[PDB]
Parts: structure tokens; C-alpha cells; sequence
RNA sequence: AGCAGUAGCAAGGAG
RNA sequence: CUCCUGCUUAUG
């Protein structure tokens, strides 16, 4: 029922006479034109507009429905958190947000936030169980080389992640076939069982997968050995004129 | 007692007393008022740079033009810099230069550069910084600027179907070819244009005042091009930057540290039994204002003499759109009374009906350059202002580096776009006067001055290149920009993990031993805590954030898994840098407050790090209030169409939705293709696809008439 | 494919544009497909040789590396926007829920007792006299009645600026008249003044230990594994409790508090006068106390872009006696007797309008991070020395090395202070903090042209026979960039003695 | 007055 | 020189 409901937007929205011109005379590629309007110059100083942002009363732009579902208009001694001043949206303080997190609502989410973020709960597993030793004091220094820093198990190359992400999520105007596919779509057969019935949103989706199959590969100044899973423990490695590495295993 | 600061350098080397040297933590400079003295400063420092009185007319133009190639009039005033280039000494260094690496050089990486021109989709051009809308004669963002562009092709004559690089800079030429442009003013009216105003219009470079550079006392006029001057400037710089990547003797793409060690140690290794080296640091001065775009049309000419048809006439257009650039000459002067009351304004356009009100400076600079002066530009052809090709002049460095003059004395070096260092080998010191002033003489010659107050040499390793003194053995580091640490400020999420990335790219690419890194860690948390009036909760502060926290945390069983947002203390460490806050503290938090604050169904976030604070700031009022307010309708109109584009492709914002048909005829047909895949295994049903058939077929007629 | 659009216009805008010796591109394009080069090359560069008339400048035998052109003409002044030295604060205990800075004026005007605080309409010298009674009085009546907003009157009509400004007409009506308004424009640069002999004084003040603890708002210590982290929290913790204590400390405090004062004030409140304390915060035994050091008071800051130059007027508490040199530009008058146990001295108030700006704002309210340069130098020496080496000897090396600094007055040759290296971090962050503050134009040139000096006493130090090409303009520009900045002539004083003390040992030099 | 430095700010309008 | 016109609560 969802075409219907596509349906009535677009027969809305084309009843306006000057959005006529607007759709029909760009192209499919103008949409990156389209995406970008920003007629401000630079937000030159957004952490001394943030502080004059925080220092007022009122500074945030918050949903009215929820926060009249389970918030209180003031707390115990004259703390504000509400307005009536303008969609149906409504100013308010950040104590609204820290009464949020002291006494609102709770949802079981664990699961799911434990699934969005695989890789960077791997990397502080792989944080948590290391050993170092002591510092070693020498003259250190190598040249920079193109390394991949993190430990996938698949080594895709930032070519078939925008085309495997294509064609899992949504195939109906994918791509042209390539030769590329064949065991990449027995990869496709084990993902599409994985990604098939979740409340997990498209666009986020579309980030969890590019995460663990992609060995970020920079231009960095490395020293020793160059294993990919010590390579985000670069900065703490060794610098310039100090070094310390103990790892057993 | 006396005290002196500097004392240090006794006894220590210029590798650890260099960074005491710097005024980074203080305020930068800015500019004020009008930047039209700097201009004229400019354009007219040109023509006095060019040697030469040789003026040709125009037929194009109503100014005159004149000449900066092979017309000298040498003066003997040759230390002073000249802006006159021989063309055949410069193709003599090219044909000297493509004999050193390889014989088919040019073509190789011309062809290299031809291959990635073919595959480049024009939305390439919204990846820079600012541009210069004509339209409205503003500065403004890259997107804006190409789509009224692109708004005035398909209002004009036809429709745009281009979707390449080739097709739109094809578009250009056949803009220049059409007589009569239109496009929209401001109560959004539509107005026209003749032939030749557009030509002077596509070749207007706007200037500004440099604000904010650590260096200078005086102050320098930057520019800003168009957008018909913008995708040919990303073809040269593609070739050039593929040539420059080529070569060996250069450092701009970046190692800069391994190859001065290569070529010290690799000509240290070129000695005989009497000769010896010594190393040069210059600074070329008047950088760009003796680089002709004459000398590039020759050059580049030369480069794609065997390529193709189509790259050796479409990397010969910015060139000749360099040769006759017009200049805004910012915004006037003002004029004031004896008694300073009463202070009015005077533009650019009616400079030349009140001349009679100027200075002596002001009178001097403008009577020099009073026949090349439009009703509000200038007309400047030999000037290669900042902004523009950056990778091509590093080639003539490389083609003054790269000199064989047949003894065996001669030199070597690194080159970067206006810093050098040049290693000299020679037997006796005047014969180093011989060859260092022949590499004087070669650098006068092609166009490149040396600035001879800022330069010195020494025998060993003691040089200076982009801010790195090298010494005898080590190395001190670039010193970095301390206002990096904070420029976030868009959340309480996303500040202190942006502040321990900033800190991370820092600690790995410049020095930046670990007591600094953990002293600007705690100072970024301070300024994080103060920014956003979030304390600990031992702490005695009191204002509205914290009586709620000093209230509820008997709540709580596990203190120290408070958030930093939420009066928290510091649980990231050095080594902790590369994960976020919330990450590492989800293994102790309570689940009452764990499952309270990940909540998704929440007032502020509904309507790379976890959006859990993710809120935005208000908006304005005074962008409501001008004449501008429908321009904020016409964001709103983008924004209503790209959710309604959104809605139709489920995923559009990973792959770039390449395409040339129209946008609602891909919403028309891919509804009618998903309601027949959806429909022979899914609907089935005659009131819902009929109407739905009804609603397309509906819009259909309504959008075509 | 391979067809650009061969157009109209563009074709004859191509062929306009060769250089002088050619007729069209075609021309161009077929002479430069069949270059090949000769050897009458080598006749243009010997030819180009031979008019040049420009010789190279040795050092050992042509040493004329003069000490710099300080201008000797009137001292110049005092031109910080507040007290450093001559400072005087009133203290209480601090209430947590009393915490704002209205609330800190007021619990300081009971605490301070102002009905005491006499003025005489005479001042000791300055300007303007009556102005700045009238308005003592008036804002003392306006911090006795507890609200901080002055009632439009003349004396702030006069100080604070308001109907002063320029009326801008536009070029659209000028109504021109015979020899009346005759209007044009003219400019002028800047003043040029002498050296100062009372910032020796102020840095040797800045450096010395205040008995007032903790003054800087630091944050808590992360968790250290058994890693670098012992030796980055043991850094951290010994130049953190060398720097607490200084007076470097309490004007950065008094900078942090004051100028975040009238920072939001600038934000909440437009078009309105405010009056706003100048204090700090500090340990005094145990007991977190608050400071009182003068008052200050905005000028309906209208804040449109990042200049617009707000008026700030500041009246300060002084016990020490002016001078017309230093305290030029005061309005020093008197104001009590104040009993100071070791008998009752006297009490001085200075009166100065001033001015901030928005961009002079968030350097100075974020000026916590002047700690970041000082720890990067000294770990640098520290690293650099275990370094070269190669032991983990850091602890006795913070003890047992020393480093020359602050020759005396009357002797400079080979007459050197050596101190530990933890003063030397004192010393630097003093020098950071005098960066942070008097950044101006000319700092920045002076700064660029003292590198290349610097080089040249590297060179000097290994005897490795630099040379130069011009001297004439290189001293034409270091003393171009020399003109009214107070840091700059006292820097390019020390390097001049730097010069002799280096010129006790190495041959490069004059006297 | 003042900040500031190669030119601006120090409300806007009418006479 | 003379005369007419404004809201924004800030907590190291």
C-alpha cells in the first residue's frame, strides 16, 4: 500500500503551478544540484555561534507531541524546558534533554545498537585484551606508504562495496551486470538472508555494510612491521623519539 | 636584572627553538573597508612589471591590449623583476627537459590525463570552494553558481541533456556563439542580454581582501573566478597535476621528506677530489604577476603536440580566457568633509567622474591605468592571480632545476610553488658566482624572480623549505593552526570524538609528542564542559543543568558510566583515541539510563559517532525579514522535490544517480514498474492499481499542460 | 567524440591572443609541432650574464650584521586593556548558589564597602575629569539599587558613544553646491614611538610566584595504563603544578572570567549598557574564593560582522602611584586608604576607555590554550636529549640541567642565569602568553624576519660561512616592521644583546 | 573620546 | 545644530 501513498504525494505535489518547472526540465543527475542550496558563505564560526547558541534560554528546536507524552512543563524549581511560540514545533532547554536522560521512557535497544556498530565494538575488544611493555628511547622514523587499517576478512576495493551494496538492498535500478558478480552473488545469496526483515533503515543499511568489508587504506607514516590490526594502534605505537611495543600475541 | 627569551638557542639547535619563534596563538590579521587599493596595486604593478610599451588593438573588446611576449625594452635596471618571457629559451628547456626521463613523455601522461578527462561526470565541479555568480554579480557556493548557470542555458535556448564534461564545456562555447543571453533578476522578473556584454560578463574575475594569514604586513588582494573559467582549470590541473606526479624533483601532491634525503645523499655521491656543495634557500617574489597565460598557450601547445584532436584544442581555451580576464575592482572609496560628519560613498562605476577627490596615491595608481579601465572591471591579460593553475608553474621550476648549460660544476633542487632549494657544486667561489648566477640568469630569462633580501646558503644541510628548517640531522615539524581543535560546535555528540580524530590526524601526520596530545585533550574537554555549562558531579556547580544531576544521581548504580554530556568524567585516554565515548562506556552503564538515553523515539532527534544528543539549534530572524525570503522558499522547493526523490528511489544517496532522460519521468515509470512487479506477486486488486493508475495518468496531464 | 565546438567568437578570440611574433594559432601550433632547440641558447644566457652587475655577500670578512634600529623618540605607553601588575583585588569567600556575575557584583558591593569609595573631582592628571565622576557616581548609585542598566544620561551619552558616527549617503542624491562641503578623502599610517623600560619589570612580575593557589580551571585526570601514559600524566602534573601559581595564571583567569562575562553580554543583550566585575576565581587555604579587580562597562555593542569595535569603559583598583610615561592613557584618580596587614596604604582608581571586538573576543575568552606550545618545548628538549641518549633518564634530568637565561643590566658579556627547566617552562609560558595578548601586524613580520636571523646564528654556531645577496633591503623591511607594537621593539631589543652575547664567541657580529 | 592601521567601526531617519 | 524610534536572564 505503499504506492498509494506515493502516489498521493506526487499527485500533491504537482498541483502546485511553479514546482511544474521545476522537475521535468532538470535531469537525473541534478539531484547532487539539487542536494546543495546552502546560500550561506562558510558558517565561519560554529563554535562561537554554539556558545552564544548555549548561553540563551531557548536554544533548541524540539518535537511537541512526544515531550507533551511524557514531560512535565517546569521542573522542581523553576527550570524551564517548554514554549509556546513557532509546523507544530517547540523551542526548549537543554535540561529537556538531561530530564530526558535522568527520567524518561526506557526501550530494550541493546541488540540493536550491539549490531549497527560492529566494527568499533571489534576495535575496543581488540583494545581491551593487549599487553604493552616498557619505552625503548631510539631514533625512529620511516617514509609513508598506503596502508589498510583494520582487520576485515573479505578486502573489497571501494568498487564492488558501491556495487555489492546495489545489488542487496535494492535491485530494481542497480546496475548494468558486470563480470564482477558471479561469487560476489553467492556473497549476495548469504547476505540478502542477513538484511531480508529488519528494523534497521536503508541508509543505515547501506553504512553497516561498507564497515566490514572495507580495509580503509590511508597515506601514513608507518615503522616495522606493517600488520593491518597494529595500524590503528599507530599513534600509540611510537613517535618520533620514543617507541614501545611488548605485544606477545 | 635583564631577561631575554632567545637565550636558549646557545646551546640547543634551531630544531627545538623554532616553534617558540611563531605567533600562532594570538589573533590573525583581517582586513577592513574596501579592497580596491590592492587591486589597483595589483593590475598596475602588472603592467609595470611587463618591460614594454608594445600595444596592439582589439576588435573583441573596446580596450586596448597589450603584449607581454618577446617585446623588451630592457632597462638596466635588471635586478628589478621583469614580466617578459622568451619563448623559444622556454620550449628550448622543454625539448632539454623530455630528453632527460624517457622519449614519449608528453604523450604518455597526456594520455594518461586524457583517459580520466572521459570519465568525469560534471558534478566534479560542486566539489570546490567558492565561485562568482554573474547573475546576481555575488560570491557564492559552487552549487548555486553552476545551477543558475545551468538556469540561464535552459531558460535561454533549449533544454540541458549534457551529464559530461565535454558537453558542458561544448554548452559554454555555443553560449559564446548565441546572441542574445536571458536570465532571471530581482519579484523574480526575467530579463535579457546582448552578445558582447555576455562575453565581458563570462571573463569576470572577482577580487577580495585575504582575510586571516599568518605572515604579512601588508595586505594582498586574492581573486576568485567564474564558472565558465572553472572545469577547464580542472582539465589543466589534471594534466599538470599527472606530469607533476610524473616528475621527481617537485613536492606538491605528497613525501618532501625522503626525496631531499635521496637527492642529498645521491649528489653527495657526485663529488670529485676538490668539489663541494652548497645549498641556496630563496623565496621567488611577485609570483603572480610574472607568470603570462602566453607562455602556458605555448607550453601547452607543446605538451599535446601527439594526443589526440580533442585534448590538444580543449587544453588551449583557459589560456586564452587568461589573456583577457576582467577584474572587479572591489567597492570605491568614501569621501568626508573638513569637519568628518558627513562621509559619502563613491563605487567603482563613477570612479572616473570624481577623480578630482582621490589622494596622491590614489591619483598615481589610477592615472597608470586609466586606458585599460571598463564602466567596473579592468581588463588585465598577463596577470595568474591566486586560485587558479598552481601545478603548471612547479613545471617551469622543474624546467629551471633541470638546465645543462654543455670544469663539471652544476646544480640541483627542490621545487614547490614559490619556495626553493638549490644545491650548487662547484670547485672555487667565483666559479660559484659564475653558476649561481647563471641560475639567476636562466630564472630571469624564462620569468621567475628571485627575491634576493630572502635568501641565503650555506655548504652542509642547514635549508628551509615550506616552513620545515632542516637541520644538519633533524627535522623540526610543521606548526600547526591551534584553532583545528574546535571548529565543530554542531552538537553534544559530535565535539569531544570530532576533538580526539582532530588530535589523532594531528598526532600522526606532525610531531606532536604525548604530554602535548594529553594537555589538549583535557583542554578540549574543558572547553567542551564550559561550552555546553555541563560539570561533573562532584563538582559544586549549580545552575540549571546541574540541579537536575546533583537531584537524580541517587538513581544511578554505577556512577563513573555517566556520559561526558551528562556530568560524566574523562574515561578516553592516548591510547583511546580512536574510539568514541558512548562506545567505550556502554559495558557499565545502568540499563534504566543505557535504554533512556538510546531511545530513538525521542523529542530532539527525531522529526561519525551515535546520535543519541543529535539536536539542532534554532534558526534566525533577520532571513526572513529581507528581500531575500524567496530564496529560502527556493531551498524549500529543492528540499520538497529531492524528499520526493528520495521517497521514489530507496537508495539514492550511496550511488550517484547518474542520467539524462528527466527526474518525474523516472518517478512515472518506475511507480508503473514497481506496481507491476508488485503487482503479479503481491496487490492484485482493481480499485488500487486503477486508481493509482488514475493518480499518475492525472499528474501526468497536470505536469505536461 | 573527438570534436570540441569549433565556435565563432572563441576562434577569434584565440588568435587575438599569441604572442607578438606570430599570426594566428595554426601558425603557433605547426612552429611549436616542429621545434628542435640549438645552441645559440648558451649566447642568451652568457648575454643575460654579463648585464647583472650583483655580487654575492660573505660573512667572514664582510660581518656587517648592525644591531636593529629601535627609534628613539617618546616611550611607548602602556596599551594593555587591563592591569597586570599594578593590580588590586578584594576578597569573600565564595556561595555556591551565588554564582553569576551580577550576583558576584552585588555580593561584592556589600563585601567591598563602596560607600567609602570617595572621589574628588580633580583628578591627578589625564583628560576628562568630570565625565568620569558623574559616572563613578552613577554607576556606584546603579550597583547600590541592584540592577545594572544605566538610565540614558550625558556622561554615558559621551563616553560610550552614541550619535557618533559618520552619515553614510549613497551616490544616488548629492545636491552639489558652489565651494561648500568641499569633500575628499586622506590618510595618514601609524604613530611611531620608543622603547619601553617597564615591560622587564612586568615579565620578571609575570614569572614570580604569588598565598593564592590554583588559579587556572583545569580539568581531572584520565586512568593510565602500565603504557606512556605514566610519563604523559607525570608531565602534565609537574608543569601543571608549576603553573598554577604564577601570575601569568591570574590575568589569564581574569581574562577567561571577565571576557566570557561580557562575551554572553555581547550575545543576550544589544543596545543596552551593562555593567559587568573584572575578577577571578582562586584556592585561598583550601577555601575557593573569588576576586574583585575593577568594573567594567559595555557600550551597546551592535555586533553586524566580525569587526564593529564596542566601547568598554574600565575603572580599576590600584595601591601603587602612576606615571605620566607608563599609565599614559588613565584618568588616575584617588580613592581611599585601605589597611594592608604585613600599615594602611593608599587607594587609587584608574579610569580608561577602551575597546574589544568579536574576533577579539574568542581568542581571548579560549586563552587556556597557551599551555599547549610550552608542554610541546620543553618535551622536545626532554625527548630530544633522552633521545640522543638512549635511556629512560627523564626524572634526574628535570633536576640536574640547566638552562641560560635573563643577563643582568650592567654587564652582558658571558654573564648568564642559569636556571632549572621548570622555571624555563615558567619563562615560556609567560612568552606565550605576551604572544597571546600583543598579536598584531607587526608581530607577524617581526616573527618571519627573526626566523632568518636565526638561521644565521645556526650558521654561525657550526662555522659553516653563510652568505647573503642584499642587505640593504632585508634591514629596509625588519625596520619597516618596527613602528608602535611594545613586545616587538622589547624583542628586537633582546635580539640585539642576543647578538652580543653570541658575538662573545662567534665572528659574525658587531658591538 | 576611543579601538584600529594604509580603512573602516563607533544607531537610523528628516530639516 | 534641532527633532522622532526596540524584545532576547546569561551560572568553569
Amino acid at each position: 500500500s505503499l504506492l498509494l501513498t506515493l502516489a498521493k504525494e506526487y499527485a500533491n505535489l504537482t498541483k502546485d503551478k511553479k514546482s511544474c518547472k521545476l522537475l521535468s526540465q532538470g535531469t537525473v543527475s541534478s539531484y547532487t544540484t539539487f542536494k546543495k542550496w546552502t546560500t550561506s558563505r562558510k558558517e565561519k564560526n560554529p563554535s562561537l555561534r554554539m556558545r552564544w547558541a548555549m548561553g540563551s534560554k531557548f536554544p533548541i528546536m524540539a518535537n511537541r507531541e512526544i515531550l507533551e507524552e511524557a514531560g512535565i512543563p517546569e521542573q522542581w524549581e523553576g527550570i524551564d524546558l517548554w514554549s509556546k511560540k513557532d509546523l507544530g514545533m517547540v523551542l526548549a532547554s537543554p535540561a529537556a534533554i538531561t530530564y530526558w536522560n535522568f527520567c524518561g521512557p526506557g526501550v530494550d535497544n541493546s541488540s540493536v545498537i550491539k549490531d549497527v556498530y560492529k566494527a568499533k565494538f571489534m576495535k575496543k575488544e581488540r583494545w581491551r585484551e593487549t599487553l604493552w611493555g616498557p619505552m625503548n628511547f631510539e631514533l625512529v622514523g620511516k617514509q609513508r606508504r598506503v596502508v589498510e587499517t583494520q582487520p576485515v576478512e573479505i578486502k573489497l576495493n571501494q568498487k564492488e562495496i558501491k556495487e555489492l551494496t546495489m545489488w542487496v538492498l535494492f535491485e530494481d535500478e542497480a546496475n548494468l551486470a558486470s563480470k564482477f558478480i558471479q561469487e560476489n552473488f553467492s556473497l549476495v545469496l548469504s547476505l540478502r538472508e542477513l538484511y531480508k526483515g529488519k528494523a534497521v533503515n536503508k541508509d543505515v543499511a547501506a553504512f553497516m555494510i561498507a564497515h566490514q568489508f572495507s580495509p580503509e587504506k590511508r597515506f601514513l607514516p608507518t615503522f616495522g612491521p606493517i600488520r593491518p590490526e597494529r595500524m590503528e594502534l599507530l599513534h600509540c605505537l611510537g613517535g618520533d623519539f620514543w617507541k614501545i611495543e611488548a605485544v606477545t600475541a | 636584572m635583564e631577561i631575554n627569551p632567545y637565550l636558549l638557542m646557545l646551546n640547543n639547535d634551531i630544531t627545538s627553538m623554532i616553534s617558540l619563534t611563531y605567533p600562532y596563538t594570538g589573533a590573525p590579521p583581517m582586513s577592513h573597508g574596501t579592497s580596491t587599493k590592492y587591486s589597483m596595486e595589483t593590475v598596475s604593478r602588472t603592467y609595470s612589471y611587463s618591460r614594454t610599451k608594445k600595444e596592439v588593438p582589439s576588435g573583441i573588446f573596446p580596450i586596448e591590449r597589450r603584449k607581454f611576449c618577446n617585446t623588451i625594452e630592457d632597462k638596466e635596471n635588471l635586478e628589478k623583476p621583469n614580466g617578459n618571457v622568451d619563448i623559444n629559451f622556454m620550449l628550448s628547456l622543454a625539448e632539454m627537459l623530455e630528453e632527460k626521463m624517457g622519449k614519449g613523455f608528453f604523450k604518455f601522461c597526456a594520455n594518461e590525463a586524457e583517459a580520466e578527462i572521459l570519465k568525469m561526470h560534471f558534478s566534479k565541479l560542486t566539489e570546490g570552494r567558492q565561485t562568482y555568480d554573474w547573475t546576481s554579480e555575488r560570491n557564492m557556493p559552487a552549487a548555486t553558481a553552476l545551477q543558475l548557470t545551468v538556469d540561464a542555458i535552459q531558460e535561454t535556448q533549449g533544454t540541458f541533456k549534457g551529464t559530461t564534461m565535454v558537453e558542458y564545456c561544448n554548452k559554454i562555447l555555443e553560449m559564446m556563439d548565441w546572441p542574445e543571453v536571458k536570465f532571471k533578476k530581482v519579484t523574480l522578473m526575467i530579463t535579457k542580454i546582448g552578445r558582447e556584454e555576455f562575453i565581458k560578463r563570462i571573463c569576470t574575475i572577482n577580487t577580495m581582501a585575504k582575510d586571516g594569514e599568518r605572515g604579512k604586513y601588508k595586505r594582498r588582494a586574492i581573486a576568485t573566478p567564474g564558472m565558465g573559467i572553472r572545469p577547464f582549470s580542472k582539465i589543466v590541473e589534471t594534466l599538470a597535476q599527472k606530469i607533476c606526479e610524473r616528475l621527481a624533483e617537485s613536492g606538491l601532491p605528497v613525501e618532501k621528506k625522503a626525496k631531499l634525503k635521496t637527492t642529498v645523499s645521491s649528489t653527495n655521491s657526485k663529488l670529485q677530489e676538490g668539489q663541494f656543495m652548497v645549498n641556496i634557500t630563496g623565496d621567488n617574489s611577485k609570483w603572480n604577476e610574472c607568470q603570462q597565460p602566453e607562455a602556458y598557450l605555448a607550453m601547452l601547445a607543446y605538451i599535446t603536440k601527439d594526443s589526440s584532436n580533442l585534448m590538444k584544442d580543449l587544453c588551449s581555451v583557459a589560456p586564452t580566457l587568461f589573456c583577457n580576464k576582467y577584474v572587479k575592482m572591489g567597492q570605491g572609496f568614501r569621501a568626508k568633509n573638513k569637519r568628518k560628519t558627513k562621509e559619502i560613498v563613491i563605487p567603482a562605476k563613477k570612479m572616473k567622474e570624481r577623480k578630482e577627490l582621490m589622494n596622491a596615491e590614489w591619483r598615481d595608481l589610477f592615472e597608470t591605468i586609466e586606458p585599460y579601465m571598463d564602466g567596473e572591471c579592468c581588463f588585465l591579460g598577463g596577470g595568474m592571480l591566486m586560485g587558479m593553475f598552481n601545478m603548471l608553474s612547479t613545471v617551469f621550476g622543474v624546467m629551471t632545476l633541470n638546465y645543462r648549460e654543455e670544469r663539471n660544476c652544476y646544480w640541483t633542487g627542490l621545487q614547490s610553488s614559490d619556495d626553493f632549494v638549490l644545491f650548487c657544486i662547484s670547485r672555487t667561489w667565483p666559479e660559484m658566482e659564475m653558476t649561481i648566477l647563471k641560475f639567476i640568469a636562466v630564472c630571469k630569462l624564462m620569468g621567475i624572480n628571485m627575491s634576493l633580501e630572502k635568501s641565503y646558503g650555506c655548504l652542509p644541510e642547514l635549508f628551509e623549505f615550506t616552513s620545515m628548517f632542516f637541520s644538519g640531522d633533524f627535522v623540526s615539524n610543521i606548526a600547526l593552526e591551534l584553532p583545528a581543535f574546535t571548529t565543530a560546535g554542531m552538537n553534544e555528540g559530535t565535539d569531544f570524538t570530532a576533538a580526539m580524530s582532530v588530535i589523532r590526524t594531528n598526532m600522526i601526520n606532525n610531531g606532536l609528542s604525548p604530554g602535548t596530545a594529553l594537555m589538549a585533550l583535557r583542554i578540549c574537554l574543558q572547553e567542551f564542559r564550559a561550552t555546553y555549562r555541563v560539570h561533573p558531579y562532584d563538582s559544586g556547580v549549580k545552575n540549571h543543568r546541574m540541579k537536575i544531576i546533583r537531584k537524580f544521581i541517587e538513581t544511578i548504580e554505577n556512577k563513573d558510566g555517566l556520559l561526558i554530556s551528562d556530568g560524566g568524567k574523562l574515561m578516553n585516554n592516548i591510547s583511546s583515541l580512536h574510539i568514541p565515548e558512548e562506545i567505550l562506556k556502554e559495558d557499565l552503564m545502568d540499563p534504566s539510563y543505557r535504554n533512556r538515553v538510546f531511545n530513538p523515539r525521542n523529542p530532539f532527534t527525531q522529526f561519525a559517532v551515535v546520535s543519541t544528543h543529535s539536536f539542532r539549534t534554532r534558526s534566525n530572524r533577520t532571513l526572513l525579514n529581507t528581500d531575500m525570503r524567496a530564496m529560502a522558499l527556493e531551498e524549500k522547493r529543492y528540499q520538497v522535490v529531492c524528499n520526493m526523490y528520495r521517497s521514489v528511489f530507496e537508495s539514492a544517496d550511496v550511488n550517484t544517480p547518474i542520467g539524462s532522460m528527466s527526474m518525474g519521468e523516472a518517478i512515472e515509470a518506475k511507480i508503473l514498474d514497481r506496481a507491476r512487479t508488485q503487482f503479479e506477486n503481491g496487490i492484485i486488486g482493481g480499485e488500487e492499481y486503477s486508481e493509482i493508475k488514475r493518480l499518475i495518468e492525472d499528474a501526468k496531464r497536470q505536469r505536461l499542460s | 567524440e573527438l570534436e570540441m565546438y569549433k565556435s565563432k567568437l572563441f576562434i577569434a578570440m584565440r588568435d587575438e591572443s599569441v604572442p607578438l611574433p606570430y599570426i594566428n594559432y595554426e601558425h603557433l601550433r605547426t612552429r611549436c609541432e616542429t621545434f628542435k632547440r640549438n645552441q645559440a641558447e648558451c649566447e642568451a644566457k652568457v648575454a643575460d650574464v654579463a648585464s647583472r652587475l650583483k655580487i654575492k655577500l660573505e660573512h667572514l670578512e664582510e660581518n656587517k650584521l648592525r644591531p636593529l634600529e629601535i627609534p628613539k623618540e617618546k616611550e611607548a605607553p602602556y596599551t594593555h586593556k587591563f592591569l597586570m601588575k599594578d593590580a588590586w583585588f578584594f576578597a569573600k569567600p565564595h556561595d555556591s548558589e551565588r554564582a553569576q556575575p551580577q550576583q558576584i557584583l552585588y555580593d561584592f558591593f556589600e563585601a567591598a564597602n563602596m560607600g567609602f569609595m570617595t572621589t574628588s573631582p580633580k583628578p591627578i592628571f589625564g583628560k576628562q575629569g568630570l565625565m568620569y565622576h558623574s559616572l563613578w557616581g552613577q554607576t556606584k548609585r546603579a550597583i547600590k539599587d541592584k540592577r545594572n542598566e544605566l538610565e540614558p544620561s550625558e556622561q554615558r551619552d559621551f563616553l560610550c558613544g552614541i550619535g557618533r558616527a559618520s552619515k553614510k549617503i549613497q551616490e544616488d542624491k548629492w545636491q552639489e553646491s558652489r565651494e561648500e562641503e568641499f569633500k575628499q578623502e586622506e590618510t595618514k599610517g601609524a604613530a611611531k614611538r620608543g622603547f619601553p623600560t617597564w615591560f622587564n619589570e612586568e615579565w620578571l612580575w609575570a614569572m614570580r610566584d604569588s598565598k593564592i593557589g590554583d588559579w587556572i580551571p583545569m580539568a581531572e585526570m584520565p586512568p593510565c595504563k602500565n603504557e606512556m601514559e605514566d610519563y604523559a600524566k607525570k608531565m602534565c602534573e609537574e608543569l601543571e603544578s608549576k603553573i598554577q601559581g604564577t601570575n601569568c595564571a591570574r590575568e589569564m583567569s581574569k581574562l577567561i572570567h571577565t571576557i566570557g562575562s561580557l562575551h554572553t553580554e555581547c550575545r543576550n543583550f544589544p543596545g543596552k549598557v551593562k555593567i559587568v566585575p573584572i575578577y577571578c576565581r582562586g584556592t585561598l587555604r583550601g577555601e575557593s574564593t573569588d576576586c574583585l579587580f575593577g568594573i567594567a562597562i559595555k557600550g551597546k555593542s551592535h555586533l553586524n560582522k566580525d569587526d564593529g569595535m564596542y566601547t568598554v569603559v574600565t575603572f580599576e583598583f590600584s595601591t601603587e602611584e602612576p606615571n605620566p610615561s607608563k599609565h599614559e592613557k588613565y584618568t588616575v584618580f584617588e580613592a581611599g586608604t585601605v589597611p594592608v596587614e604585613a600599615k594602611e596604604k593608599k587607594l587609587f582608581l584608574y579610569c580608561r576607555t577602551t575597546g574589544m571586538s568579536k574576533l577579539k573576543n574568542d581568542w581571548f575568552s579560549k586563552c587556556r590554550r597557551c599551555l599547549i606550545p610550552t608542554m610541546e618545548t620543553v618535551e622536545q628538549i626532554v625527548l630530544k636529549e633522552c633521545a640522543l641518549k638512549e635511556e629512560n633518564r627523564v626524572s634526574e634530568m628535570l633536576e640536574n640541567k640547566r638552562a641560560w637565561i635573563a643577563h643582568e643590566n650592567g654587564e652582558n658579556l658571558t654573564r648568564l642565569v642559569s636556571t632549572k627547566l621548570k622555571d624555563l617552562c615558567r619563562m615560556l609560558i609567560v612568552t606565550q602568553f605576551y604572544y597571546c595578548i600583543y598579536n598584531d601586524n607587526q608581530l607577524e613580520g617581526f616573527c618571519n624576519e627573526q626566523k632568518k636571523f636565526l638561521m644565521f646564528l645556526q650558521a654561525d654556531k657550526d662555522s659553516k660561512s653563510a652568505f647573503t645577496f642584499n642587505q640593504k633591503g632585508l634591514y629596509e623591511k625588519i625596520e619597516e616592521c618596527i613602528v608602535s607594537n611594545p613586545l616587538c621593539i622589547f624583542l628586537a631589543d633582546r635580539l640585539n644583546k642576543l647578538f652580543l652575547v653570541a658575538k662573545s664567541n662567534g665572528a659574525k657580529y658587531f658591538e
